RNA sequence: AAUUGUUAAGUGCUGAUUUAACCAAUAAAAAUAUAAAUAAUUUUUAUUUGUUUUUAAACACCAUUAGGUAUAUGCAAAUAUAAAAUUAUAGUAAU
């Protein structure tokens, strides 16, 4: 409908956003041959410092796990029995409460401070199509100063074959 | 082409893959067969990680196209040699080379109206076309392209 | 001790929903009590194969995943 | 019955008009304007052929020929009795 | 129809005869000490103890473990009938 | 055929099925429009009934059309004075007469022995000039909503209804990605929540 | 398909509704209606008994 | 358009998506249409039940949380697809 406004230079384009187009690495290489295309070219571009939050909603349970870029489980999976809409909201809120100092400890061991001004880059993936899906992601929406969500997607199972289902489901 | 194989092989050292391909060629020639072609396609990263004999998922794999003319019992012998090889993770057998796909199960009137010498005499790259292959490339070979392509860079050298 | 192949895949396939480096739990850690041992083919996601999110028999009658 | 079932497809607009009584050429990105004509035609109990131009093999021939019959480039377009 | 499994991800066999015959009668599983003496150089690359059974009647190469000696013996003669190194048996009667 | 081909054949038979198109909701819509026109044009004494159902019973019931044909029913079950607002089923020049149909005790005998109906009449000409041969299309209820005040409890319905709704909920939450792909390319599944089935 | 959005409300259950209809409604009108219905059923049974 | 594939194919049992599935075997081939049975005595794709025990890891089911049971492949038995001949029923009350 209406086009977005015009950017005339990259120097203040770096100030308008949290990134820059012109790279400062100055990559000097001579690959005259054709470059190797990625297997999944049409995908979200996942940076190495991005946390994958997985929200699994069920009937009477809602689980929240956080993984790294390489598949390392950061914090253990929170259960309502161990620690509905309000059920998923309180589980996701108390998971994001403890996820911050563990993230600071795991990033300060390598050299990333993450002290002030930098928000945690997050990719949220949901399972279930239940009521706890409503309260969980809202518990991420009030954390906009702490967790910046870039890719909000879902991880929903495609039922390829299935081993078997119980008798009450069929009959 | 009578038979074609797409050998997916483990990226081992050069001597091991050379010995594997040499044993495959020796098993082809000893059974009274002919190698039409064998082409290496380098190491690529497939969408699925195949498991070897010791159940290790391999991220990388080497693809080799092998076009052969062998008798069918001897082709079964060579296929049993290839499928039981330790380095070959997967290999499909292209048996639809002489007759194109869609004739047998397609229209019944268009079943005996094809010519097997049209497909048998050409190579596998001329039956299954690559994305870089097209008809204008085939017409360039008969058009005396050497006297025409000498002037294609007369505009880019000054800019 | 036998059968590692029966609970695992023939070839490691990676779904588009888990990209890149899909989150896989360690096989040394056991699952939950009364949970279901589903093969690695008929699983919706590798996060569903977590021992805390391992679906049990009474959860199978109510929830699909 | 005497012939195996086969989906009809054509690169020309004239073969769609001569075959069906009511033909409609829609897009998948416009579900409201498609479903309103689905309500009107099914109310009068008229057989209708809906042709989704998304994932078709002759999109560029059909988008040109629909511009000649109807001067507006707006989809869906209803075609009854040629 | 019929279901199949692949022994060491290479050898397509039928599932019923695999649980009865093909799986427990392999060389690397049933006789691991004999399969440790398998010669890797002189044997063909498509032949290895993960797929070759116990009763393979054709002679294959064996690398001896006591002495450094390669020889040709049948797999059924080595496991079922009972076989050893020809240099070890000619040194056994030489010593005692 | 084997089990697999038989299952795929009955799946294709249930998937591509030609239904019986019986124009019932357009008949009821035309009757509703006719009753609204009668209630608008003529003043009707209710008599401890709703006026809609009273005009419906006086127009479309069996003693009303039999009084139109002439039976000597109890007291005037049909409307006497109607002009172009009279339904075309009970016109004088129409080809359906219930006095001729009372001697047949079966519907098959009525389909066998009766004459074909008269296609055109003067009232049919007036309804053609008015465009009242088919009712006007209402607002499309297919894709807007189902706006209702309350939701029924699980204790009010049958236990078989609760079990059936649980099975619908299970198979809907299981295979919601197993939809036709031309609709799945536009559904944003990140926001979709299926809370219950009634 | 019924859109809810958290705004639509559920109805009362069966037993609470039956207890409310037994507690709130007046006894005299329901009692005389049940007595008249019983006498109508007895008159219908007597008329069925009268016809031989 | 279907069946089978172990020594041939595809194969996580192609039917979740999908009216469309590689390859291999199988579409016709004595006289006679008036000729008074010109033909065969065979098979099972579907359902159960048997066949073996660290000898299905799993999934599902009955005793309640753990036992067994089977289930899929390999074989096998019984029944069944399909009208007609033969004998009898005339009226039910539901959505
Ligand atoms: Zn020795």
């Amino acid at each position: 409908a209406v086009p977005p406004p015009r950017v005339l230079g990259g120097d203040y384009f770096k100030t308008r956003f949290g990134y820059s187009l012109v790279k400062n690495s100055e990559m000097t290489q001579g690959p005259v041959d054709y470059s190797q295309l990625d297997m999944w070219g049409e995908m979200p571009r996942y940076t190495s410092d991005m946390v994958f939050l997985y929200l699994v909603s069920r009937r009477r349970n809602t689980y929240a796990v956080a993984y790294t870029y390489e598949g390392k489980r950061i914090l253990n999976t929170y259960t309502a029995g161990n620690r509905s809409t309000d059920n998923g909201h309180q589980v996701t809120s108390m998971y994001l409460n403890d996820l911050l100092p563990k993230l600071r400890e795991m990033r300060a061991s390598e050299g990333r401070p993450m002290g002030r001004g930098e928000k945690v880059e997050l990719v949220v993936r949901v399972m279930g199509f239940y009521n706890g899906r409503q309260g969980a992601v809202r518990a991420v929406q009030d954390r906009a100063n702490e967790f910046h969500v870039r890719y909000f997607e879902d991880i929903t199972p495609f039922p390829l074959n299935g081993p078997k289902m119980p008798r009450g489901v069929f009959k | 082409v009578f038979y074609s194989f797409v050998l997916v092989m483990k990226p081992r050292q050069r001597r091991f893959t050379s010995q594997a391909l040499r044993e495959i060629g020796v098993a082809v020639y000893s059974n009274g067969g002919l190698i039409r072609s064998i082409t290496n396609e380098g190491i690529m990263r497939p969408y699925s990680r195949f498991r070897d004999a010791d159940n290790t998922p391999l991220t990388y794999a080497r693809y080799i196209i092998l076009q052969l003319d062998m008798g069918e019992e001897e082709m079964g012998k060579v296929d049993k040699i290839i499928r039981e090889h330790q380095d070959v993770l997967m290999a499909l057998k292209l048996n639809n080379l002489e007759r194109p796909v869609g004739i047998r199960s397609g229209n019944k009137e268009l079943q005996a109206a094809y010519f097997p010498l049209d497909t048998f005499t050409r190579l596998e790259e001329e039956i299954n076309w690559s994305p870089q292959t097209s008809a204008d490339i085939y017409t360039q070979l008969e058009m005396n392209w050497k006297e025409f392509s000498r002037t294609r860079w007369s505009s880019f050298l000054r800019n | 001790r036998l059968d590692p192949f029966f609970l695992d895949e023939r070839e490691e396939t990676v779904l588009p929903s888990e990209l890149p480096n899909p989150p896989k739990p360690d096989p040394s850690t056991p699952l939950r009590e009364r949970a279901l041992k589903v093969p690695a083919q008929h699983r919706g996601h590798w996060v569903l194969r977590d021992p805390d999110i391992a679906i049990t028999r009474e959860e199978r009658r109510t929830d699909p995943w | 019955s005497a012939t195996r079932w086969l989906p009809f497809v054509s690169s020309d607009l004239k073969d769609y008009l001569n075959r069906y009584w009511a033909v409609m050429f829609t897009v998948g990105a416009r579900p409201i304007e498609t479903g309103h004509i689905r309500h009107y035609v099914s109310w009068y109990c008229t057989r209708m052929k809906v042709v989704l131009l998304d994932h078709h093999v002759y999109v560029e021939p059909l988008r040109q020929q629909l511009q000649e019959a109807s001067r507006t480039p707006e989809l869906p377009l209803l075609f009854v009795n040629k | 129809k019929a279901s199949h499994i692949r022994i060491a991800n290479r050898k397509r066999v039928e599932m019923f005869v695999a649980k009865r015959f093909h799986l427990p009668t392999r060389l690397a599983t049933a006789a691991p000490d004999i399969a440790a003496e398998w010669h890797d150089e002189l044997n063909p690359m498509h032949m290895y103890p993960a797929i070759i059974g116990i009763g393979h009647v054709q002679p294959v190469w064996w690398k001896c473990a006591i002495c450094s000696h390669s020889y040709q013996m049948s797999v059924e003669k080595r496991v079922v009938r009972g076989g050893g190194c020809p240099q070890c048996v000619v040194n056994g009667k030489r010593a005692v | 055929v084997n089990k697999q081909t038989q299952k795929y054949r009955t799946k294709l038979r249930y998937r591509f099925r030609q239904p019986s198109v019986v124009p019932l909701r357009q008949t009821l819509q035309q009757r509703h429009n006719t009753i609204l026109e009668v209630l608008r044009r003529r003043r009707i004494n209710s008599g401890d009934q709703s006026p809609y159902r009273y005009v419906e019973e006086r127009l479309y019931s069996k003693p009303s059309r039999l009084d139109r044909e002439g039976v000597k029913v109890n007291k005037t079950y049909a409307l006497q004075g109607l002009g172009d607002l009279e339904p075309l089923r009970y016109g004088a020049n129409f080809g359906i007469s219930e006095k001729d149909a009372l001697k047949y005790e079966t519907v098959a005998e009525k389909a066998k022995y009766m004459e074909p109906p008269i296609p055109y009449s003067s009232l049919a000409a007036r309804k053609l000039a008015a465009g009242a041969l088919w009712p006007a299309a209402p607002d499309p209820e297919g894709m807007i909503s189902k706006e209702v005040r309350l939701l029924r409890h699980e204790s009010s319905m049958s236990p078989s209804a609760r079990a059936f709704s649980e099975r619908v909920a299970y198979h809907l939450r299981r295979s919601l990605k197993a939809c036709p792909g031309h609709i799945a390319e536009h559904i944003d599944f990140t926001q979709l929540i299926i809370q219950e089935v009634l | 398909w019924i859109y809810d959005g958290g705004r639509l409300e559920r109805e009362l259950p069966r037993d609470v509704k039956q207890e409310l209809q037994s507690f709130v409604a007046d006894a005299a009108t329901t009692l005389e209606s049940r007595v008249k219905y019983l006498k109508e059923l007895d008159t219908m049974n007597q008329r069925m008994k009268d016809i031989p």
